[PDB]
């Protein structure tokens, strides 16, 4: 009933929250890959909600990194915009997180589908705050219009993070830990 | 230790319990709760379901009995034909393809009754009871038991689809063992393209779900960023 | 120096380094130029070509990585069957060998993606976009990676047709290494005729165009009229 759909939500309000202080900690790639997989260091630009890779890839004023994802064409990518400088220490093992200002994701290909619809673009913009942010996740649907996620019915709202969210911040922390890791 | 991970070891031994190779403690106390269902259920498909799952579970238990009293039998006989290292290995080689064989028959005889359990359960047709705990419960120890029939007799190919349909109910997901089956059916099955020679995108297919499944598994036992996790981590790279 | 010779030792080093072996620091330098040219560039044929090209250096590079944790488990393992020097040298050969064939099947796959690159790089048909600077940037990275990719193995003979079609790219024909490989690839044609006891208008044939690039290789790092480029016309005169 309702129950399970309110513990749903709450355990899913939880995972994209665990997984964005997760990819907070980001910030240790600006001083510094697995395959397919290229990134780019930039800064937060044009209308803020989009990522523009640097000339100067290492350059300590990098405030966003931006991942594309290929496999077999561009599957999917993802900008990290974070609040605050770096650290002016260049050895990155010492570089501390700062929260997350935004999250802008795209899915290109593996699309998913929320009651038949691709949600290609979904643009977080409360990523360390509250876990229960629904209404700072702003969706768009392709059959792209914009919806907000606490808007949405709930199940829709649940596989939303269940299918599409959650699992774009997980694979997105996972390649850029395995970025890091590499170059560490 | 933090009370997630004290709370974590006690449920990783409970789920290692559940996936015990079957004995007659874990019988009867599989049939006591598999019963429970039927007394909230009150319904007669779920109940033939049961009813062929137990007969399945039997067809199990009296082979594991029928296997000690073979080797008993052959243990029993004076071998005055054995006086070479090969007449020996022989008697063996008989012993262990006639035990394997009879094993054989055994696992489709209880997979015939495990379909038929979920060919009842496929009759009931009311999304209300389908999405019941009593419905799911006894649809997970059907797969339980069919997938570790096929395990036991190194049938891994077998027993992906049945993991998948296994992990999908009520939380399965989250069960160590599950993940560690399928990351080592898949390996199984990687192995199999490796050695035949077979296409690529089948070798990087069985890669991928081998990683994805070792990965959770990792995941669910040690919890993510433990030292364990970590080392997963940088491998799957 | 003069700003003629200033200019010169700054441009060889530089290209110098643009035939510098694969490594990671290059590999992010070229393609995040090639993508941003791509955004430049906007044509769906040329991010085709480099989605290509780009899957093919990969595979050069997943090569490097592969060859050295070989090599580093080989070391690591125990040889109690060693015992006299033919032996060991003998283990030697079968580990090069083994490294060599891997090589062979990297080399093979990175050509099938290049050659796709190019297949789709062709595909642009319009000549004001083939005459793009992103178009030839493009190729003749293509192009450069499959030369290498020969060079390494040793494929001196296959090497030639490509050093010929890069050189004909955007000033390609003004690069230091492009002759010195160009030449040393004709050196070994020339030999293989005088070994193999060919037909002298082959001999003089790859004589001559080893002479033609070995002293305009020498013209373009030392200069018109360097005690290098008159020593080498006195040699060939």
């Amino acid at each position: 009933s309702g129950k399970s759909m309110a513990d749903t939500e709450k355990e899913l309000d939880d995972n994209i929250s665990e997984v964005n202080k997760r990819l907070r900690l980001h910030t240790v790639l600006f001083k510094m890959l697995p395959h397919k997989t290229v990134l780019y260091k930039g800064k937060p630009s044009a209308d803020g909600e989009r990522c523009e890779a640097a000339d100067k890839q290492e350059a300590q004023d990098n405030t966003c990194l931006h991942l594309e994802v290929f496999d077999f064409a561009k599957f999917k990518k993802m900008e990290l915009f974070f609040e605050g400088s770096n650290n002016a220490d260049p050895d990155p093992r010492k570089e501390q997180p700062r929260n997350l200002t935004k999250i802008r994701t795209y899915i290109y290909q593996n699309n998913f589908l929320l009651e038949d619809k691709v949600i290609s673009v979904i643009a977080d913009v409360a990523p360390n705050g509250e876990p229960a942010h629904n209404d700072k996740i702003e969706l768009f649907y392709q059959h792209v219009g914009k919806y907000i996620l606490s808007n949405v019915e709930n199940p829709i709202r649940n596989n939303f993070k269940k299918q599409f969210y959650f699992k774009n911040l997980d694979y997105f922390d996972k390649l850029f830990t395995k970025i890091f890791d590499y170059n560490d | 230790l933090t009370e997630d991970q004290k709370k974590k070891k006690k449920e990783i031994m409970e789920q290692e319990s559940l996936w015990k190779n079957p004995d007659f403690k874990g019988y009867n106390k599989t049939f006591q709760e598999l019963h429970q269902l039927s007394k909230t259920f009150a319904n007669n498909q779920f109940r033939l379901a049961l009813s062929n799952y137990q007969s399945g579970v039997n067809t199990i238990m009296k082979n594991r009995d029928w296997v000690e009293q073979y080797r008993k039998e052959e243990a029993e006989k004076k071998r005055l034909d054995e006086k070479w290292y090969w007449q020996k290995v022989d008697r063996k080689a008989r012993e262990e393809r006639v035990v394997y064989r009879e094993k054989m028959k055994a696992k489709q005889d209880a997979l015939n009754y495990f379909s038929k359990a979920i060919n009842h359960l496929d009759e009931i047709k009311n999304p209300d009871l389908r999405e019941r705990p009593e419905f799911k419960r006894l649809l997970s120890d059907v797969y339980r038991s069919w997938i570790m029939a096929e395990y036991d007799l190194q049938n891994l190919p077998q027993t992906i689809p049945i993991l998948e349909l296994y992990i999908e109910i009520d939380d399965n997901e989250k069960e160590y063992p599950a993940h560690k089956y399928l990351a080592s059916a898949y390996s199984f099955e990687e192995n199999m393209i490796k050695k035949t020679k077979g296409p690529d995108d089948m070798l990087f297919k069985y890669r991928y779900k081998k990683n994805v499944h070792l990965l959770r598994a990792t995941e669910l036992k040690y919890g993510k960023d433990s030292p364990e996790y970590k080392h997963i981590v940088n491998v799957i790279n």
